[PDB]
């Protein structure tokens, strides 16, 4: 409230100048509000739109025909067993 | 060791602190295992606690400079102020505080 | 000479890239359980939003809400004629006048 | 997802703003021009209308501004 | 011409926002912002005895934003009428014949 | 369930009549209250260029 | 933890790594200079310009 | 078609299953929003808070246009409406 | 001084004890980034596909 | 005109009277050693120290009153130079100390003193415009402090839902809480 | 610090191939689209099936490493 | 299975919000 | 008896929350008097009407200041509001649609 | 998790209902200061109220 | 202007004095009867008969 030739963002709108125009819309307006999203729309809808939900469509299906194939193939290891030496793990699982 | 620490993550809030200038350091000489200050310090606070408790904790309960005051994102804290109420209103889930002297 | 424009930039698909669309996605569509659940509260006589109430007490001056078809689409709206006033006197400024070179206390 | 599922009192910062209004005049100039196009608006479309006599003609070279020297 | 018709462009748009100046030739205001306004200007502003605390304080807040949005800062006499104000504010709980000698 | 449905339907051209009756009954009541959503949305487009 | 991610694409097909499409505003070609006029041999479709 | 296997039969038959899914669904959704459902409460209130925010700043940038419009009384001359050999009215707040 | 014209804010620095968390900070961040989006439903198709290959290896 | 949105962008600006169109270029490709460091040297890369040679010398008075009535002239803008670096610091100086004196209790107070600053800082008396276009973010930051400040003042609170099934990505991750 | 080693090791030895595949394919891609003419493109070919034989070397030293890394005795 | 497990996991386990003009 | 009602309702409350009850009162105790009251009508729905003597406070260019309850949903409204909104605007290019997916569905996805 | 998001719904009802009542209260509270302050106000006001044709401060000739 | 080959093509000619901006609009779409066709209703199609609007009046 200092610098209001210079601060146009804080300043009325154009229409306000102008001197003419149930209830009635509000005669002083400033471009301040321009830095608010729901100033002047509605917040209609506000917290329902993330709730428009869509389910995904990937379908888990692929033929496994065995009888083509008479070799082993190699497999992973995903985890460490701790079913054998489970006292000793912490020690030796940085070892190889 | 890990129950404390996951336990006080988890459970308590905490804010990193830093402060404007080296002048208004506190003077950790004497005690042990910090010698100095350094800033964007982490430091776990109760949901309790005011600011001028969190400066004496800063300060070690000891006489601080004139006119220190807290502040978070631009945003000048009163003392007799909850941190994190303060927190919440002002920089919501940015704790960054900076302690700084007001003169003006 | 800006409708009806002619197509400036190209249009491609890069390889590979991946669409996200199954063969069955045009017989798809949208859902939203909000007009289900208003008919239900509306039954079941749950609580329902102050929205529905035209008289705002989220402000101290007096608003009222306008709705647009609806009750859950509505702008509050204020009512007072608000009265502004200036601590200031009139007469005391010429801005177009350059002051800095005229003689006077003013001037200085 | 900002403001009334985290909690943020301001979720758009001002390039977040920004943006916004951008969208916003797109939308209220394609709603009031009716097939605007990429140069104006970021869209693009194949089908398009034409006057059925297309004229082609140089561009005017870029308008000499005053310098100095 | 062009004065006149700059000026009396200005004194419809003031009339069309109901602005009020130190000169009250304003005819749609309510009798209690114009009281204020009075006081402001011309009187001396005061809360009642009569008045509980709380109405005290409110008025008192009233008068401040009033005289906050007509006066900014580069207007000289804010500072006092902020400093008279919160004087009041402080001395709220007392009669008018102690809060003179501190207002004054 | 199936015993419901074969007895009133024991044939497989009449099991695919009734299967695409439901699939076009569940489509349409979709449909009614996807317009519904589908003004208020409209209406707040068309709030959102006004403004 | 406040500021969002960028979309990951990484297989032997194709990534979303060797470029940048910019903002939604600031809009940058995702392609470098030497390939720009080689555009149409990055597409499985390619829809020319009218003019 | 009512009573008789036919195609008209079959086509009531699907009719019925659609509005019995929906009967569920409908079923569904009163139960959630009968006995599990705080997502509307925390929303309201949210709601409710947005609007005393938005209320707040529509009145404070209504309040900084008015000191900027009241920048304006200095500029004022109420002299300047006065028409030669004529005398001031006070319309213009003398 | 003014707390504008501070600067440094980004040298938040964390209790070395923290140091456990670092597995734990790894896996959020992949989670937030990748697993739960399409990409993790890719992965998620990959690792079925490890388990279909082990098999068709088996028979 | 600067912005790239704008079709007479580089091109000098327009008024009622005759102008030299000839533009001050700023400094785009400056020299890696720029020895002085201090504002005096660090103006002159965006804006003349003297001002900018689009003055009028009007030929009348009325001409002069008609521009600024429309808005197209003060002399605030156009009969004037920079502002040197100690007039700066005084002017904020002052402001500083008003607005302390308006109210030590405030939040906002170092945000709306900033804005002042930035804005004597990229001389909004001779370019208001461009000025703006770096002070309204402070501006907006004290919109917020506003708001803040009088949710604590007058206690507004909302019921917050319960915490979401997968509030943590991973259950060995941290839950940091935050107020 | 030998948990990160190895880490370290069997991302590279994973990544290998990837590599081979995307990042030389994309010099490859940059010299299709800037030449034009005919026995550049007759030279080049010959380069276009070495990088075949290459990634397929890549891929074999990289199932080296994986069942050697991968190998467990219990 | 392989059919029934797909949609329960992409229809009850796997939705995700989409826009709406 | 404002106040004896409200706080009545305000232990045993409506779905409307007891507004009515909590302007009644705010208006009631006003000084001169009240400015804003709720009409009594024979009609269906009640309104919120304003003293003329305090009309030059307001806003407004009636004292009918709309209904005391919100409009209930109905289609036809809807298309009411919609269309009305669309004449204001007087936008050529609303509706239009530069591209659709190809289907044999009119509306592919929606 | 059922039974404890059953009890949760019925408390956030109720306290729903009592956040309601008690911010309309508090508007309340303040709407009747306002009130008082305005009757207060009212009995500065001089006898035959104000003269709303003429200015309350003349502040300078009219020749 | 009027050349498509000028950049600043049917926008007024700028001049040293203050100018109105709006331009005089030749018919382009005339109708198909103009029953006068003397030159006195033709000359209206691309001059203004009381000439243009950018006179200036010299202070000096
Ligand atoms: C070398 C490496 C080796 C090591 C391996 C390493 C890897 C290990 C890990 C595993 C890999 C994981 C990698 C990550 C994956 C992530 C990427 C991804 O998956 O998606 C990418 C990719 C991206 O696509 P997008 O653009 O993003 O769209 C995504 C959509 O979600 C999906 O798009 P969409 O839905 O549009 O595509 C589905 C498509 C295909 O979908 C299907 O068809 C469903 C599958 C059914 C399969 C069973 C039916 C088989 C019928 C065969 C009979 C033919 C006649 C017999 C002739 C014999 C003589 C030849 O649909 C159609 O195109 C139209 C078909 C519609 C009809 C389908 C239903 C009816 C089926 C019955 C036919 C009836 C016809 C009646 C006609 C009407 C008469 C009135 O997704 C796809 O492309 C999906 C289709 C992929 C098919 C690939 C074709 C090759 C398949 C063989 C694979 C190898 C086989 C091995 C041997 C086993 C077979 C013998
Ligand atoms: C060639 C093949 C031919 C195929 C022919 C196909 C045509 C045949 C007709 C059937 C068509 C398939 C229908 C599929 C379902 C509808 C489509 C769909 O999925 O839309 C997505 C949509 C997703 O809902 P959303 O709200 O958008 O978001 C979901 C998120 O999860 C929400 O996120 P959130 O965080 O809020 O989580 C909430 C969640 C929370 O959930 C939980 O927390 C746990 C869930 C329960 C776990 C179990 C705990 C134990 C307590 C429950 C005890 C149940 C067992 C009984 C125990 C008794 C002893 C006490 O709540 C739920 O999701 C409730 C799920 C309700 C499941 C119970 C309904 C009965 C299931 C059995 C139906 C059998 C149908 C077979 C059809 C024949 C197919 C061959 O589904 C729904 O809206 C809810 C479905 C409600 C049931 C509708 C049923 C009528 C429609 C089907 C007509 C036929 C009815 C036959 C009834 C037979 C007697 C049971
Ligand atoms: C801050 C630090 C951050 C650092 C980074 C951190 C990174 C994040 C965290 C990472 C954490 C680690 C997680 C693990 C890594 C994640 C990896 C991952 O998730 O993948 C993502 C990533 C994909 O993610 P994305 O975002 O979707 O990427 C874009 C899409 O991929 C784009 O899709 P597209 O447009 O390029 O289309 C691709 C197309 C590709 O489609 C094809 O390639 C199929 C072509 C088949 C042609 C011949 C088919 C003949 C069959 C005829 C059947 C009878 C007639 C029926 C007629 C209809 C069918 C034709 O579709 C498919 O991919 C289909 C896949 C599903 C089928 C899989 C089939 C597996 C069969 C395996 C057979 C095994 C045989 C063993 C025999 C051993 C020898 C004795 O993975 C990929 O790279 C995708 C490509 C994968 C390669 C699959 C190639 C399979 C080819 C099998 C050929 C078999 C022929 C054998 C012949 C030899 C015997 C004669
Ligand atoms: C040789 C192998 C066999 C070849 C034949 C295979 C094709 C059979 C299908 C034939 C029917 C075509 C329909 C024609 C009528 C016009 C409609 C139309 O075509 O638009 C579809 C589409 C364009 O659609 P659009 O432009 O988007 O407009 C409307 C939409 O399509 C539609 O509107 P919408 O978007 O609203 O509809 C959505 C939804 C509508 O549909 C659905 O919702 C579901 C439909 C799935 C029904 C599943 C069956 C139901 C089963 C019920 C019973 C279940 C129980 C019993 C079965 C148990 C199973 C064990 O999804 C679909 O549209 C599905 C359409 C699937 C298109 C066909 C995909 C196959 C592509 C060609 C594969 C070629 C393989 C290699 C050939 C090798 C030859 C050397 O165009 C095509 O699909 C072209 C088909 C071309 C067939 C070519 C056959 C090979 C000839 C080779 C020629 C040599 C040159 C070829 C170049 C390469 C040379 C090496
Ligand atoms: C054998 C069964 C064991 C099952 C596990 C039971 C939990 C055992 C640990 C309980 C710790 C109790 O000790 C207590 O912890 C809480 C949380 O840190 C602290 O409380 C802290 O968080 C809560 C929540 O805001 C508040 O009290 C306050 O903010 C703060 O003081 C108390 O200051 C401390 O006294
Ligand atoms: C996880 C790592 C292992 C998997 C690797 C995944 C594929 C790697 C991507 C291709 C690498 C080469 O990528 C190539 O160099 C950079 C990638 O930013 C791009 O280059 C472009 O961006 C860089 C920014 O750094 C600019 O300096 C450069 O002027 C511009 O042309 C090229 O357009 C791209 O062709
Ligand atoms: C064959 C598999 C090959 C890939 C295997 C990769 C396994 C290792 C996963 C990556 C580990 C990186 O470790 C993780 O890095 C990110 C930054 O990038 C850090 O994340 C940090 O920066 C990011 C910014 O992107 C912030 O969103 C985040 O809030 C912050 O914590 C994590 O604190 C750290 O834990
Ligand atoms: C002896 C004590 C009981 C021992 C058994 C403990 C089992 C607890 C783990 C169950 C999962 C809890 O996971 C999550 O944590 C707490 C409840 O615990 C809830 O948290 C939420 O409700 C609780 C009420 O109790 C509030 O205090 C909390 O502020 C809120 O965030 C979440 O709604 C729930 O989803
Ligand atoms: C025709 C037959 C129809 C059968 C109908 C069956 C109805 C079954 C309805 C169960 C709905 C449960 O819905 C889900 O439940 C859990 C707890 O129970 C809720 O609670 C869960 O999420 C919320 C927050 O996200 C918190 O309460 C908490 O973190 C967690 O417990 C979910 O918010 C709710 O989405
Ligand atoms: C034909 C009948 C077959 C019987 C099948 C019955 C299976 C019922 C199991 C349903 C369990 C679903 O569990 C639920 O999944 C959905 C995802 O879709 C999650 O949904 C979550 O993410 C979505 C999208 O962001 C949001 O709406 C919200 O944050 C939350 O609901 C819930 O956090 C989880 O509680």
């Amino acid at each position: 409230p200092f610098m209001w030739r210079q601060r146009a963002y804080c300043a009325p709108v154009p229409s306000a100048f102008a001197s003419q125009q149930g209830v009635r819309k509000p005669l002083l307006r400033s471009n301040s509000e321009s830095l608010s999203v729901f100033s002047q729309i509605p917040d209609g809808l506000l917290g329902h739109t993330t709730s428009v939900t869509m389910g995904n469509s990937d379908i888990f299906f692929l033929p496994k025909p065995s009888n083509l194939l008479k070799i082993a193939l190699p497999a992973f290891v995903f985890m460490p067993n701790l079913t054998i030496f489970t006292r000793a793990f912490p020690f030796y699982a940085h070892t190889s | 060791g890990i129950f404390y620490t996951r336990f006080r993550a988890d459970t308590k809030l905490g804010y990193h602190v830093f402060i404007n200038e080296e002048k208004l350091y506190p003077d950790y000489s004497q005690n042990y295992f910090d010698t100095k200050w350094t800033n964007g310090r982490k430091v776990y606070l109760d949901d309790e606690t005011t600011v001028e408790q969190l400066k004496a904790q800063i300060y070690g309960g000891k006489a601080a400079p004139e006119n220190v005051k807290v502040a978070c994102r631009g945003r000048v804290f009163e003392d007799a102020d909850n941190v994190a109420m303060a927190v919440r209103a002002f920089c919501k889930r940015d704790p960054r505080l900076l302690l700084f002297q007001d003169n003006l | 000479s800006m409708d009806h424009g002619m197509q400036y930039s190209s249009i491609y698909w890069e390889t590979s890239h991946r669409t996200y669309l199954p063969f069955w996605a045009s017989l798809t569509q949208k859902f939203s359980w909000k007009i289900m659940d208003d008919q239900i509260r509306s039954f079941l006589r749950l609580p329902k939003p102050v929205t529905t109430e035209p008289f705002v007490f989220s402000s101290g001056s007096p608003y009222i809400r306008r709705y647009f078809g609806d009750a859950d689409i509505s702008v509050p709206v204020p009512l007072h004629a608000p009265a502004h006033f200036a601590f200031v006197p009139t007469g005391t400024v010429s801005p177009w006048e350059e002051t800095g070179m005229e003689t006077g206390p003013q001037g200085a | 997802a900002r403001y009334c599922y985290r909690g943020l009192d301001h979720p758009f910062t001002l390039n977040e703003m920004k943006d916004f209004l951008f969208k916003l005049r797109e939308q209220y100039l394609v709603n009031k021009y009716e097939g605007i196009q990429f140069p104006f608006v970021f869209r693009q479309f194949n089908r398009v209308s034409t006057p059925g006599t297309l004229e082609v003609h140089t561009s005017p070279a870029l308008q000499q501004q005053p310098h100095f020297h | 011409k062009i004065l006149r018709d700059r000026n009396i462009g200005l004194f419809n748009l003031l009339q069309h926002h109901n602005f009020a100046g130190l000169s009250v030739n304003n005819a749609k205001l309510s009798d209690s912002q114009r009281v204020m306004w009075t006081d402001l200007v011309q009187g001396k502003p005061d809360v009642e005895d009569k008045l509980s605390v709380d109405a005290r304080e409110m008025k008192v807040d009233m008068y401040e934003k009033l005289f906050k949005q007509a006066a900014d800062l580069e207007n000289p006499c804010r500072m006092p009428g902020v400093a008279y104000l919160r004087c009041l504010r402080d001395t709220l709980t007392e009669t008018q014949s102690a809060r003179r000698s501190s207002c004054l | 369930v199936n015993a419901f449905v074969v007895k009133h339907n024991p044939d497989l051209r009449l099991q695919f009549v009734a299967f695409a009756s439901f699939i076009a009954t569940h489509m349409a009541i979709t449909k009614e209250f996807n317009d519904m959503y589908q003004r208020l949305v409209d209406i707040t487009s068309l709030l959102e260029l006004q403004a | 933890h406040e500021q969002p991610y960028r979309a990951f694409s990484l297989g032997f097909t194709a990534n979303n790594l060797s470029g940048n499409w910019g903002d939604y505003i600031d809009r940058q070609d995702n392609k470098n200079a030497l390939m720009r006029p080689a555009r149409m041999m990055f597409t499985d479709v390619f829809i020319p310009t009218t003019k | 078609a009512i009573k008789g296997p036919s195609v008209p039969h079959s086509i009531l038959f699907g009719v019925g299953a659609g509005c019995c899914a929906y009967a569920g669904y409908y079923l569904y959704r009163a139960m959630r929003l009968t006995f599990f459902d705080t997502e509307s409460v925390a929303l309201q209130s949210r709601l409710r808070y947005a609007e005393k925010q938005k209320l707040f700043h529509q009145e404070l940038d209504r309040e900084l246009a008015a000191g900027h419009i009241a920048s304006l009384v200095a500029e004022y001359d109420p002299v300047a409406t006065r028409l030669p050999f004529q005398p001031m009215q006070d319309r213009y707040r003398v | 001084a003014s707390p504008m014209l501070f600067t440094d804010y980004d040298n938040t620095a964390s209790p070395k004890s923290e140091l456990i968390f670092m597995a734990g900070n790894a896996l959020g961040y992949c989670t937030e980034r990748f697993f739960e989006n399409e990409y993790g439903q890719s992965i998620f198709m990959f690792a079925l596909g490890l388990a279909y290959l082990a098999m068709l290896g088996h028979e | 005109n600067s912005s790239i949105y704008d079709n007479r962008n580089h091109e000098a600006v327009r008024h009622p009277w005759s102008t030299d169109a000839r533009t001050f270029h700023p400094n785009d490709n400056p020299e890696a050693d720029r020895i002085n460091t201090q504002y005096s040297n660090m103006v002159s890369d965006s804006f003349p120290e003297g001002g900018f040679s689009d003055a009028p010398r009007f030929s009348s008075n009325w001409e002069r009153l008609l521009a600024y009535h429309h808005g197209l002239y003060s002399p605030e803008k156009f009969n004037s130079t920079t502002k040197t670096a100690d007039e700066i610091r005084l002017a904020v100086n002052d402001f500083a100390a008003k607005v302390h004196a308006d109210d030590p209790k405030n939040a906002c107070k170092y945000l709306m003193i900033e804005e002042f600053k930035c804005l004597q800082s990229a001389q909004a008396r001779i370019d208001p415009q461009g000025a703006a276009t770096k002070c309204v973010k402070w501006f907006n930051e004290w919109r917020q402090c506003a708001w803040d400040q009088e949710k604590m003042v007058k206690g507004y609170n909302y019921i917050e839902d319960r915490r979401a099934r997968k509030h943590k990505p991973y259950i060995g991750a941290p839950d940091l809480q935050y107020s | 610090r030998f948990y990160f080693m190895y880490m370290a090791r069997t991302t590279f030895q994973a990544v290998r191939p990837l590599l081979a595949f995307s990042v030389f394919g994309e010099v490859m891609k940059l010299v299709l689209a800037t030449m034009s003419s005919g026995l550049f493109s007759f030279l080049f070919s010959f380069v276009l099936a070495f990088e075949v034989f290459y990634f397929f070397l890549q891929c074999y030293i990289s199932y080296t490493f994986l069942t050697m890394f991968f190998t467990v005795l219990f | 299975v392989a059919l029934g497990a797909s949609f329960v996991h992409d229809y009850f386990y796997q939705r995700r919000p989409v826009a709406w003009c | 008896d404002e106040g004896i009602n409200l706080m009545k309702c305000t232990k045993n409350p409506d779905p409307s929350f007891c507004a009515k009850e909590f302007v009644a009162m705010r208006e009631c105790n006003r000084p001169q008097g009240p400015h804003l009251v709720l009409s009594s009508s024979p009609s269906s729905p009640p309104h919120y009407e304003l003293r003329p003597e305090v009309k030059h406070l307001y806003n407004v260019d009636s004292t009918d200041l709309g209904s005391a309850v919100a409009p209930v949903r109905s289609k036809e409204q809807l298309d009411r509001v919609a269309d009305s909104l669309k004449a204001d605007l007087n936008l050529p290019g609303y509706g239009h649609i530069p591209y659709k997916w190809e289907s044999l569905r009119p509306n592919p996805g929606a | 998790q059922g039974i404890k998001t059953v009890y949760a719904s019925c408390r956030y009802r109720k306290l729903n209902e009592r956040e309601i009542i008690s911010d309309r209260y508090t508007w309340l509270h303040e709407r009747m200061l306002e009130d008082e302050v305005e009757r207060v106000l009212l009995e500065q006001v001089p006898a035959g109220g104000f003269d709303k044709t003429r200015p309350g401060l003349l502040l300078g000739p009219s020749t």
